[PDB]
């Protein structure tokens, strides 16, 4: 039983993700975290995988997935932070202008 | 010599360093019969699991 | 049953995540779910991965979004919802994503149900792989450099991009 | 299928693999190297050693 | 082998009930600043060389001159951005 | 590091030196090669001048053009020497100079 | 030793290029002695002359670039369709850099590092276009993407480029996990992550009863990050958001290089590899709702910018009908799209860029254009009337096989909506036609004339939307050659 | 494992008294070199007075002012003090002395320095005082600052030894010490275990008389006391590591019989007490950068240094083929 409670393990983490974004509409900050959770979640499944088939494909793609999730954090922060700065809050009735 | 009395404190700092190696050295050391292996590999631990039968059956 | 207790701690540390009213506690949260999952790859005796999760998802991933949702001093009113009202369309996806993704090793991976018999005595060992083992450490590195240079080098440039976007956003020089 | 095992060694599953890939590389019909491949699948997941112990397990339980 | 990492555990639950008794028996008798940001993406970068760095370092002996010069690669881009943060003045503080 | 240099698409010239060396592609260049490399870095160092005029830092910005038109045209005539020495573009001088030597 | 980086020459010269220009605009842009001079042109320059040396680096060095293909078999795969993709995109890439020096220095848009991401995006691509492993294909898509999340938002202090920037990196995020997702599933089911392995692992069984949900999962996953990508109804609705409020260069860049590098992917991914009629199914049903969707609600829009947003989306659905009815002919049908719609594209782009030097923002304000300026309101008809379809104009190779491929495998219910579709985008095309020329308005706008560059690349894709098929064979030829290259 | 919580008792208490009789040292040495006595009532000699002290911590009425974060308030000085406990897990003070012979002992060390930086973070937002957060944000940016050369040069030492194991660290060190080739890495090592320590002259929790508030400034009675305690442990801890690293760790300076006769548990003991004393002397002898000067420092001179060192080892060793 151990391979089928290891996924789940990462499975929740990733329905907790999706259940993130759709509980968060005024929240896009947390709706970012959620986004990190889908990726743990997924960096997750390589590492398992790896162990399970006794493969170092999962490992070495684990890695740089780790490094997307860093750079993806970074610049999306930044967004988030210019943003603010335009106007003043993060409240999402600010960024709806776009439309149509 | 009156600077002696700040080598007090230093020279207990050194015994505490000392006790936290050697007091965890002899309780492990008593109670697994031989002092701790530094470095025990997936092959000392076959080792040993296959030494308890080839101890206990005989 | 230790990854029951591990699942349940993520679980609920997840939940925590996604339903603080404070985003400076949901980044705290976040940094619990980094542990229990540093715990499960200890489990999976992944230690350096076990470890590198400690060192960048918490120890710089999680710092940088701490910094930022400190500074930003988030008043609850601009965010705050009622979240009873999603139950019923979280009810149907969940499940859905539940009865299909929870289950979707079992076909492929059927388990192996735990009889009353010990069947630790057929357990082979094979002495001649133990010999001289290698650390996850130095399986890793024996590849990353050598075999897969080029994946290593583009994530390189991802992180150069990454450097350039934060300057060229966010730089206000006095 | 990479052959890197994750402790060094060539993993558990490549001569499976190799097999059936060098099956593959010459037969022109993919159904003559079926029982190739499902011994490599067999190897990654197990699913009919598992199976199998499971009737046994059921017929024990059946039975007692 | 995953068997050191059992004292740690209960190192840390030791560690822990000593913390609460020695926290616990006193009680019986709007300016964002975007420095940090940027601190906090450079060492965010800088952590994951070192993280690169690690196998690297423990793997040298069987990589040889290859992985020595792929590792130098890497570190020459990752130094080019330093040489553009460095210039806009990203690591000045005042 | 194992290395292997067979290409997919076999070559259609005859094969003067499989694998050659750095050194050795470099002498095998050619007239043809030279103006090449001259052509490009010429270029380059004319596009440097002309577009450093309105920032007002035409001679830095000739240096920079000539870097990337060096690196561009010693890149593109060590492929032609290359590749003619490996079979994979028309060879003659190569083969003739390959059956006397 | 050395001669084995043959095969990587091309992305050796562009990124070393790019490196030499980083550092040239950060030491010159922050020099007092020089008062800190704008270099957005001069590195705009450079970086097109960069562009160029790699073009003919990697078109002069055909056989050089499958190289040591054994040794670099486990990172990338180059071949004849490959070359020609590459050769493709960084045409594009060159023209689109070529269109931006008017807005450089009129706007004052002074930021240097916006040629930089942008060539750090072509590398991006260009890896993205030789990926043979899911590994690869990931990290050069997520390169690319933060490339374009960067300069989506580099105007930093307006409203729109914020909010464009915000809305991309969530949503991009959001995909990219999901594609992720699938390609762990895809993992685990398999063992494998190279292109040949998975080939060789679900071939000659699709759905034989025992399917691995694993892998139907994993490959569906992966489809909807890819049709994320491709802006298919209904992973669409980032596209016009993202392309109205980026500045326009990058909305220009945007609308063209990523499609192809993608289909690349989608091509050597799905059409070499084997679940089958899900995934074609799949195609088939974004198709239509993108032709659907994306027909009703360009005819909604009153600007500009969202209108040609819209009609990409319609654009991509007629052109993964090709993809789904999986053949030759579909697979040449689906490349001849890409090529037709991507040089409409620049010509369309090239007009709009000229135009913002007076701030063109809604249809209206194209009134009297035929007055003020006669050969450009032809021009931009001549485009218009490509875009609908009508002959003889390049536009009208993309309906003709829309209609070829329904008839033929049978699929009536397309036929109709291809029918209807294209009736309601010649109207919302010509009535832009109708503005330029039928209309009276009280006030005008009057226009500045453009620059040499966008005149040439103009005056060059209004004669081949005119003449092109007068003369089609090499298209023809090429595209045949590319779809057979896939499998052979 | 029933006796695992015997031998971890036996590192933690005798680590409280080491420190508690830091303070006393720290106490003494400042005073001598001040030309005063310093602790010298409270028991003889002094020796009585951490004992005092600690007793009247814990008779000290806590506040715990009326903020919102009740909870995070008290855990924050929990959670540093923890931490600095449990690197002590991994220590090898002799040959086969260590709780945790980690083969990633290494890296977890750097785990464990990259998880300190949240108590003073927490601290500084918990404690409702705009002086505070400010504070503790300074702090914790010079720590992660500080934390990438220190990274970097445990990178250089993994590249001299080849393990990540701390006790194969120190016994690749029976040819020579790495202080001896490294010594340029060593004082670099040093200086940043001084900032990441936040200890003079980087002390700027302690520059309250500079118009900057430390992050610990509402605190009082035992959390104070925690937050004290965590920061002379982790002194204890960088000066241990310093020991291990560039001076051998437990073994003689030479190696020679009559260095033999003494235990390798006091050698480590006595060098950690040379790099603890060097922590004295020096805030004893200079004064206190600013935060911006500090922050140039750490980014401008020891990052390019540490990275320039990687870069020498790596390839002269890899040059005439001396790796491990
Ligand atoms: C202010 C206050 C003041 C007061 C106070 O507090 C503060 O002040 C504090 C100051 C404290 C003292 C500080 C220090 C010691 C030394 C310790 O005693 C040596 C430690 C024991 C083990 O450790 C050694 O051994 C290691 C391994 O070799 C050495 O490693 C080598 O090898 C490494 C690898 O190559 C290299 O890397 C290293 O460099 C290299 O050195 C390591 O260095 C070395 O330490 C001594 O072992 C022996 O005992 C064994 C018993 O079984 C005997 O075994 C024999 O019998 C067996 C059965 O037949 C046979 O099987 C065996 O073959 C056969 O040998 C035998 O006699 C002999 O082995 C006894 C405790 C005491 C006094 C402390 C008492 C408490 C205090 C007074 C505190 C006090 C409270
Ligand atoms: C620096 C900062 C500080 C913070 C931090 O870092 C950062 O600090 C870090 C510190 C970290 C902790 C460090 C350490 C642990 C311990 C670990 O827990 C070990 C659990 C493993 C080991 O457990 C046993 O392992 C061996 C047995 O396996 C035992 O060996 C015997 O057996 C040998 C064979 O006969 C003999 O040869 C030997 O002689 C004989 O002794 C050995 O003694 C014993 O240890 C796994 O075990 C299980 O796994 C089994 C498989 O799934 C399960 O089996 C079950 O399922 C099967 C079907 O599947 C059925 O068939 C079975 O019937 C049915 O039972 C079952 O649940 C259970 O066994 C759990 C994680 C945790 C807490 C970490 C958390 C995270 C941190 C706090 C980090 C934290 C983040
Ligand atoms: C001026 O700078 C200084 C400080 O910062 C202001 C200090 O905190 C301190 C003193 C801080 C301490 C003495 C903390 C010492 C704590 C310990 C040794 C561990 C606990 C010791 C105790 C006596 C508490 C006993 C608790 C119990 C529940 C009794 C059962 C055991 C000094 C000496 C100082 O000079
Ligand atoms: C049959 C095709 C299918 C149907 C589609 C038809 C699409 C067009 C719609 C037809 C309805 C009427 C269209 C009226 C357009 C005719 C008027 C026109 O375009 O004249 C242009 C002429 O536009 C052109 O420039 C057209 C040039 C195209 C060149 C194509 C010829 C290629 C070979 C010729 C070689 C050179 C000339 C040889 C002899 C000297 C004048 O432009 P202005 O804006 O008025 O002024 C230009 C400025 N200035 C005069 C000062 C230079
Ligand atoms: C902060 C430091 C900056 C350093 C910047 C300078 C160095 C940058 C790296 C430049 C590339 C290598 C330049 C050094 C020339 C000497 C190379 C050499 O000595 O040849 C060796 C071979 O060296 C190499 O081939 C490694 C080249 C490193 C890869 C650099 C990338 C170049 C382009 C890659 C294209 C991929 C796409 C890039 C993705 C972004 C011979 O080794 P061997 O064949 O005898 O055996 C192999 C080995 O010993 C056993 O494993
Ligand atoms: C094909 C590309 C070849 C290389 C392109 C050079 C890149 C920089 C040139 C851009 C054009 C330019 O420099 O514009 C300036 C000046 O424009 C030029 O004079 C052209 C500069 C050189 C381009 C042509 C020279 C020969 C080029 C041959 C190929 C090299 C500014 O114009 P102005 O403000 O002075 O306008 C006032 C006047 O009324 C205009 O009508
Ligand atoms: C954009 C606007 C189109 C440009 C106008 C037309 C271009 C005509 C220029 C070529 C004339 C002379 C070519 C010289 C020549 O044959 O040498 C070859 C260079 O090919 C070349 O120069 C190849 C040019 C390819 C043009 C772009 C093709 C795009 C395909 C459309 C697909 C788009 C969808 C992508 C998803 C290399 O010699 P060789 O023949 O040995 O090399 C291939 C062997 N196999
Ligand atoms: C008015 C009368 C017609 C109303 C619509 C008829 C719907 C039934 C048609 C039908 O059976 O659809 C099948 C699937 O086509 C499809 O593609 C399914 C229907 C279209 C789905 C996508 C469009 C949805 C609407 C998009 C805009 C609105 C957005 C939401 C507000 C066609 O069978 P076949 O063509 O596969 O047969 C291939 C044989 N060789
Ligand atoms: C196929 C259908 C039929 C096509 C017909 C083919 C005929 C060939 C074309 C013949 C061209 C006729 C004119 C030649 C003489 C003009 C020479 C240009 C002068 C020049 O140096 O232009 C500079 C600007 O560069 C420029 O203006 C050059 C850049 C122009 C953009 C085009 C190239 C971009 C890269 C490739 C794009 C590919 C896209 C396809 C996907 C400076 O101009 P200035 O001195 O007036 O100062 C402008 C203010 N800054
Ligand atoms: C990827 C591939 C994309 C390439 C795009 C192809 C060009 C696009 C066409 C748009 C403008 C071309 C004008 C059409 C030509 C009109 C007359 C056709 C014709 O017979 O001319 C021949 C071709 O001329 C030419 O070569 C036409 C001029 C080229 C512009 C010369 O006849 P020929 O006997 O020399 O050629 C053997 C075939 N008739
Ligand atoms: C390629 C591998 C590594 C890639 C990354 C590193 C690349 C190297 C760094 C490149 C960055 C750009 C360097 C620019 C140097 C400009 C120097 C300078 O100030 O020049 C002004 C300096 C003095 O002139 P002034 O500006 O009139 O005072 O030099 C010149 O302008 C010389 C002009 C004549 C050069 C013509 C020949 C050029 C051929 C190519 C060399």
């Amino acid at each position: 039983m151990d391979l089928i409670k290891y996924f789940t393990f990462s499975m929740i983490i990733f329905i907790l993700g999706i259940w993130g974004i759709l509980l968060n509409r005024r929240n896009i900050l947390i709706m970012l975290m959620s986004i990190e959770l889908m990726l743990l979640a997924v960096n997750l499944n390589f590492l398992v995988f790896s162990v399970s088939l006794d493969d170092m494909m999962g490992q070495v793609f684990a890695l740089l997935v780790l490094t997307v999730a860093a750079a993806e954090s970074a610049i999306g922060l930044a967004i988030f932070v210019i943003t603010f700065r335009v106007r003043g809050t993060i409240a999402v009735e600010f960024i709806n202008s776009i439309q149509g | 010599l009156v600077w002696l009395e700040a080598m007090l404190p230093l020279g207990i700092i050194g015994g505490m360093l000392c006790i936290m190696g050697n007091s965890q050295y002899y309780i492990h050391k008593a109670y697994h019969g031989r002092p701790k292996h530094i470095g025990h590999d997936e092959w000392d631990v076959a080792m040993e699991r296959r030494d308890k039968k080839v101890v206990e059956k005989a | 049953m230790i990854l029951s207790v591990l699942s349940s701690l993520a679980l609920v540390s997840g939940l925590m995540v996604v339903r603080a009213k404070n985003p400076v506690h949901s980044v705290l949260f976040f940094i619990l779910v980094f542990c229990d999952t540093s715990g499960l790859l200890l489990l999976l005796g992944l230690d350096f991965f076990a470890m590198i999760f400690l060192v960048v998802y918490i120890g710089a991933i999680a710092v940088l979004f701490l910094f930022v949702v400190m500074m930003f001093h988030i008043q609850i009113a601009e965010i705050h919802e009622e979240v009873l009202r999603y139950l019923p369309v979280s009810g149907i996806i969940g499940l859905i994503f539940w009865w299909e993704m929870f289950f979707i090793l079992d076909n492929e991976s059927i388990p192996l149900l735990p009889t009353q018999r010990n069947t630790t005595s057929l357990r082979y060992t094979v002495y001649a792989g133990k010999v001289r083992s290698w650390t996850n450490l130095e399986t890793l590195g024996n590849l990353l450099y050598t075999y897969y240079f080029v994946w290593f080098l583009v994530s390189s440039l991802i992180l150069l991009v990454a450097m350039i976007g934060a300057i060229v956003l966010t730089m206000h020089r006095t | 299928a990479s052959g890197w095992g994750i402790t060094g060694n060539k993993g558990r599953c490549y001569d499976f693999w190799m097999d059936f890939s060098e099956c593959m590389s010459h037969c022109r019909e993919p159904k003559d190297c079926t029982l190739l491949r499902e011994d490599y699948l067999e190897c990654l997941h197990h699913s009919k050693e598992f199976q199998r112990r499971n009737r046994i397990y059921k017929e024990e339980q059946r039975k007692l | 082998m995953m068997l050191e990492f059992a004292p740690i555990f209960i190192y840390l639950v030791i560690s822990l009930l000593v913390s609460l008794i020695l926290l616990g028996v006193p009680f019986l008798f709007s300016r964002f600043d975007i420095r940090f940001y940027l601190v906090s993406i450079l060492f965010l970068i800088f952590d994951l060389e070192v993280t690169f760095f690690f196998p690297w370092a423990v793997s040298l002996n069987k990589i040889d001159l290859f992985g020595f010069w792929s590792m130098m690669a890497f570190l020459f881009i990752l130094t080019i951005g330093f040489l553009y943060e460095w210039k806009r003045g990203a690591l000045d503080w005042e | 590091m194992n290395t292997d240099i067979t290409a997919l698409e076999k070559a259609q010239y005859p094969v003067v030196d499989r694998n050659p060396a750095f050194t050795k592609v470099v002498g095998n260049f050619s007239t043809l090669d030279y103006l090449r490399f001259s052509t490009i870095t010429g270029i380059s160092v004319t596009v440097g001048y002309l577009s450093g005029i309105k920032p007002g830092i035409k001679g830095p910005s000739m240096v920079t053009g000539g870097l990337i038109g060096l690196m561009g045209g010693f890149m593109y005539a060590y492929q032609n020497s290359a590749g003619r020495l490996m079979g994979f573009f028309p060879n003659d001088g190569e083969v003739a100079s390959y059956q006397k030597r | 030793m050395f001669n084995l980086f043959l095969a990587v020459f091309p992305e050796i010269f562009i990124i070393n290029a790019t490196f030499i220009l980083l550092i040239h605009g950060v030491v010159f842009s922050t020099s007092k002695k020089y008062d800190y001079p704008p270099l957005a042109s001069n590195v705009g320059w450079l970086g097109l002359l960069s562009v160029l040396i790699t073009l003919l680096l990697l078109a002069a060095g055909a056989p050089l670039l499958t190289i040591a293909h054994l040794f670099w078999n486990n990172l990338f795969r180059r071949d004849n369709f490959t070359y020609f993709c590459q050769i493709f995109l960084l045409l594009s890439t060159a023209g689109t850099i070529s269109m931006c020096f008017d807005f450089f220095d009129q706007e004052r848009f002074d930021a240097f590092e916006f040629i930089v991401l942008i060539l750090l995006s072509t590398c991006g691509m260009l890896f993205m276009i030789s990926a043979y492993d899911l590994i690869a294909m990931y990290l050069a898509i997520e390169l690319q993407s933060l490339c374009f999340y960067v300069i989506a938002a580099s105007k930093r202090k307006s409203e729109f480029s914020t909010e464009a920037g915000l809305k991309y990196l969530i949503l991009g995020a959001f995909s990219s996990g999901i594609l992720l997702f699938g390609c762990s599933m895809i993992y685990g089911s398999t063992g494998a992550t190279h292109f040949d392995q998975l080939a060789k692992i679900l071939t000659g069984y699709e759905i034989t009863g025992a399917r691995s949900s694993g892998i139907f999962m994993g490959i569906l996953f992966i489809a909807v990050g890819f049709l994320f990508k491709i802006t298919a109804v209904p992973f669409h609705m980032w596209a016009p958001d993202i392309y109205e409020g980026s500045p326009t260069p990058v909305t220009a860049f945007l609308s063209i290089a990523p499609k192809i590098s993608i289909f690349a992917n989608i091509l050597r991914v799905f059409i070499y590899g084997s679940y089958g009629a899900t995934l074609q199914q799949i195609f088939f049903f974004c198709s239509i709702a993108s032709m659907i969707l994306g027909a009703l609600a360009a005819m909604a829009q009153t600007k500009v910018k969202r209108l040609l947003a819209y009609s990409s989306i319609g654009h991509v659905g007629y052109i993964c009908i090709g993809f789904s009815c999986g053949t030759i002919e579909g697979i040449q049908s689906l490349l001849i799209g890409i090529f037709i719609y991507a040089l409409m594209t620049m010509d369309a782009f090239a007009i709009v860029l000229a135009l913002r030097q007076t701030r063109v923002k809604y249809i209206a304000d194209l009134g009297a254009l035929a007055k003020t300026n006669p050969i450009l309101a032809i021009t931009f008809s001549i485009t218009m009337f490509s875009y609908a379809g009508i002959p003889p104009l390049a536009g009208f190779c993309s309906k003709f096989y829309l209609f070829f491929a329904a008839l033929g495998c049978g699929a009536y219910f397309l036929a109709l909506v291809g029918v209807v579709t294209s009736v309601i985008g010649c109207f919302y095309y010509i009535r832009l036609v109708k503005r330029m020329f039928f209309d009276t308005p009280r006030t005008w706008i009057l226009y500045e004339p453009m620059d040499r560059n966008k005149s040439l690349l103009l005056a060059m894709t209004s004669f081949f939307i005119t003449l092109f098929l007068l003369y089609p064979s090499p298209l023809f030829s090429v595209t045949h050659q590319m779809a057979l290259s896939l499998y052979l | 494992y029933i006796a695992v919580p015997a031998e971890i008792l036996g590192i933690i208490l005798p680590l409280l008294l080491g420190v508690a009789f830091l303070v006393l040292a720290e106490r003494k040495v400042m005073a001598f070199v001040q030309r005063r006595k310093g602790p010298d009532v409270v028991g003889s000699f002094g020796l009585l007075q951490p004992l005092a002290d600690g007793l009247k911590l814990i008779l000290k009425e806590p506040i715990s002012p009326s903020s919102a974060n009740f909870f995070l308030f008290r855990m924050a000085p929990v959670a540093t003090f923890m931490l600095s406990l449990v690197a002590w897990a991994v220590v090898p003070f002799d040959y086969g002395m260590v709780l945790s012979d980690l083969n990633i002992g290494l890296l977890y060390l750097f785990a464990i320095s990259s998880l300190g930086v949240y108590g003073i973070i927490i601290a500084g937002r918990s404690s409702n005082s705009k002086y505070a957060f400010l504070g503790a944000l300074r702090s914790a940016a010079q720590m992660v600052s500080y934390e990438v050369s220190i990274g970097l040069i445990l990178i250089t030492v993994l590249i001299c030894v080849g393990s990540c194991n701390l006790s194969e660290i120190v016994m690749a060190q029976k040819q020579i010490w790495f202080g001896i080739p490294l010594f340029p890495v060593l004082v670099m090592f040093f200086i940043s275990c001084l900032a990441e320590t936040n200890r003079a002259p980087f002390d700027l929790p302690e520059a309250e008389a500079e118009l900057v508030a430390g992050y610990n400034v509402e605190y009082s009675s035992m959390g104070f006391a925690l937050f004290f305690l965590g920061e002379y442990a982790n002194m204890i801890l960088m000066s241990g590591l310093c020991t291990l690293f560039f001076l051998g760790g437990w073994l003689p300076i030479l190696d020679l019989p009559i260095f033999k006769k003494i235990p390798g548990s006091i050698w480590f003991s006595i060098k950690v007490l040379f790099f603890l004393f060097l922590y004295i002397w020096v805030r004893a002898a200079f004064p206190r950068y600013r935060y911006d000067q500090l922050m140039g420092l750490g980014w401008k001179v020891f990052l390019p240094l540490s990275l320039a060192w990687v870069v020498s080892v790596s390839g002269l060793l890899v040059t005439f083929q001396w790796l491990p």
